[PDB]
RNA sequence: GUUGAGGCGAAUUCGGUGAUCCUCUGCUGCCAAGAAAAGCCUCUAGCGAGCACACACACGGCCCGUACCCCAAACCGACA
RNA sequence: GGGUGGGGGAGUGAGAAUGCAGGCAUGAGUAGCGACAAGGCAAGUGAGAACCUUGCCCGCCGAAAGACCAAGGGUUCCUGGGCCAGGCCAGUCCGCCCAGGGUGAGUCGGGACCUAAGGCGAGGCCGACAGGCGUAGUCGAUGGACAACGGGUUGAUAUUC
RNA sequence: GCUGUGAAUCCGCCGGGACCACCCGGUAAGCCUAAAUACUCCUCGAUGACCGAUAGCGGAUUAGUACCGUGAGGGAAUGGU
RNA sequence: GGAGCUGUCAACCGAGCGUGGAUCCGAGGAUUUCCGAAUGGGGAAACCCAGCACGAGUGAUGUCGUGCUACCCGCAUCUGAAUAUAUAGGGUGCGGGAGGGAACGCGGGGAAGUGAAACAUCUCAGUACCCGUAGGAGGAGAAAACAAUUGUGAUUCCGCA
């Protein structure tokens, strides 16, 4: 639940862990991506759609 | 080469030197023509005439002594006039 | 062979009843090719050029020309 | 128990034949190398 | 173009067997290793005007002939065996025997 | 029968023994409980005005392999 | 194509790296010459024969050293011809070389009919991307379906003509 | 760049090396933009104080051939009348 | 352009052509089997089997020849279910894409060996390699920038510092 942001193109970050001792491994900082139904008009058919909370908090909002 | 069959040159260098005789064949690539009667080979079966290579012969005017080949502009509905040095003739 | 200027001079059928003929001249030839029965070999080589010459006629012919 | 190979053309052509290269992203990349070098390619 | 079917045939085959096999009217050819059964009786039956009774195709190898360094090899031509049926009209293929 | 080819060519009846095959995709028995689909037959929905069956004549019936070895000298083992 | 001389510039000097490539030696005309089935004789071919050929004896496997299919090999089959090289020797002959010829299918085993295990797998799901799994559909035999048996012939092919 | 909170429209905002004040510079969160620049499989022409067949690319010769390897790949030697 | 050609490898034969302009060199054009992104479907690539239309052929099935039919994205456009609008989907039509390409560039990904005479931090390196995706060059760009009062006034690239 890390996809590529359906409406913007937000893709995860990739980058390092830095432990105490300094030591870089290799991790990933996924979206916040949500499952939401996708609604074009006043009754919709609700398809799907995954949405960053960004655009949930302003966007292609239905429920 | 500047020769063919109809023409009849004088042999300038080699063992032959002074032979006349006319073009019977030439071979562009190779440039080596054969001349009767110069390079005689007496093998047969099992004096047959070689080829020698143009630049030991020269072109002689059919008017005396040898020519250098060389061409004007004539055209005339594409016919190159092929002409000498010292009166040119042909 | 036929000159192409010749060839183009004839409209259709003509084409169509030489080509038709230069065909029955290599079903022949090549047979006596295969035989042994032929010294004009340089003749295959006439035949196969008209026939190009055909086609190349029919194609300009119905196109740009 | 004492053998090495039995070959079996049908089985090497479904198994190294060029199509099964083509199947993927990088038996293509090998058989482009193939093209380069110059040889004849499975 | 279109209607060409003395292209198929190429060729009489020439061989003690072909031979032989002029008894009851049968005249093996080569042909293109692309046509069938069907164009042969066709394009024979029109371009003589015989009745053909059957015809038995074969395709046949060439040799690998060596060279000096590698291997050559020759064509794989395709054939065919024509049987005339009894009661047509022979051919003649140029008093060619065989 | 230059021993390559070719021609003539009789009797062919009873019995015994006996299969790993057929009868058997069968029967009997056991538990480990033992493959799909097409094809075939049949039923309706559907097509339904020209068709269904018998006789003969006439047709056509496709493409690759089909040569040569198969516990070997020809495949795999670097070789016969 | 090089000498003398003044200058410039070096892949510049081989005696070894259990060095590399090539060629040639000692060992040495030694070992070995490839199942514990066995050859022999006469005539003949031939410049030449224990080894090829034709005859006649002898001996051996015979549930394999016989005869047929697949897989595989991919002209090694036949005819004619040669014997520098190859064959663990010679070797007129050969599965070595050259030229030429030879493989015939409605019914045999496959595609024209489907299908199992299983692979591809649009659509679609998931996944940063590449991509992974998988439905439909379609492929995939050693399986299931499907119509042929005997005899003769050529140098060779045969349920094929 | 990611996640939560979440400003302003010129008396604003950002920046001037934590940071505040003063001063100064400039107005982000839309787009396009040649030149100077990088490279030569490949095509003409030209040079070379570079080799001249065990060197030059491995390939002057049937060359990425023969051959080795199921395969990815490895990878020869032979010029001169 | 001009008098000799029928390419070369390896060149012995045979048969022809050539002043009417051959052969040959350069451009344009037609044709261009089969495979391959491979695109009608399938598939051991160079194989197999089909559908539609026009046309050829048979006494008549067979057969043949030429075009057309992959998928996806976008655009136009018809219908637009499940349920009522309506939409997803479906249908028709019109454009584009995929794959190659020696090197160079951009964006994203991302090791070890080694060094540190051990070694993790660090380096080697944001290299090797990979993915995306173009171009002829690209990218970047027209100040919410520098300096700190001489003030300059888009970017890029080389040399200094």
């Amino acid at each position: 639940m890390a996809a590529v942001c359906d409406i913007c193109g937000k893709g995860p970050g990739f980058g390092k862990s830095v432990s105490h001792s300094h030591r870089r491994t290799s991790r990933r900082w996924d979206p916040n991506i949500q499952t939401v139904h996708a609604v074009t008009r006043p009754g919709g058919n609700k398809k799907r759609l995954n949405v960053c909370t960004s655009c949930i908090k302003a966007g292609k909002i239905t429920r | 080469m500047k020769v063919h069959k109809g023409d009849t040159v004088l042999v300038i260098s080699g063992k032959d030197k002074g032979a006349k005789g006319k073009v019977l064949q030439a071979y562009p690539d190779r440039n080596r023509v054969l001349v009767e009667g110069v390079n005689r080979i007496k093998k047969h079966t099992a004096t047959q005439e070689a080829p020698i290579h143009v630049s030991n012969v020269m072109v002689v005017d059919s008017d005396g002594k040898p020519t250098r080949i060389g061409y004007r502009v004539d055209e005339e509905t594409g016919k190159r006039v092929r002409i000498s040095k010292r009166n040119g003739k042909d | 062979g036929v000159s192409p200027g010749e060839l183009r001079e004839l409209t259709d059928e003509e084409l169509a009843e030489r080509l038709r003929e230069s065909k029955e001249e290599l079903f022949n030839l090549r047979f006596q090719m295969a035989t042994g029965q032929l010294n004009n070999n340089r003749r295959l080589r006439t035949v196969r050029q008209e026939i190009a010459r055909i086609y190349t006629v029919l194609r300009e012919r119905e196109l740009g020309l | 128990g004492k053998r090495t190979f039995q070959p079996n053309n049908r089985r090497r052509a479904r198994v190294h034949g060029f199509r099964l290269r083509m199947r993927t992203r990088a038996g293509r990349s090998i058989v482009s190398s193939r093209r380069r070098k110059g040889r004849r390619t499975l | 173009t279109l209607a060409d079917p003395r292209d198929i045939i190429l060729a009489p085959v020439i061989s003690e067997k072909s031979y032989g096999l002029l008894d009851d009217n049968v005249y093996t050819f080569l042909v293109r290793p692309d046509s069938n059964k069907t164009q042969i009786k066709i394009a024979v039956e029109k371009i003589f005007a015989v009745k053909v009774a059957s015809v038995n195709t074969a395709n046949r190898q060439g040799k690998r002939k060596r060279t000096r360094t590698g291997y050559g090899k020759r064509k794989s031509t395709k054939r065919a065996i024509v049987t005339l049926a009894p009661g047509s009209r022979p051919i003649d293929l140029f008093g060619a025997p065989a």
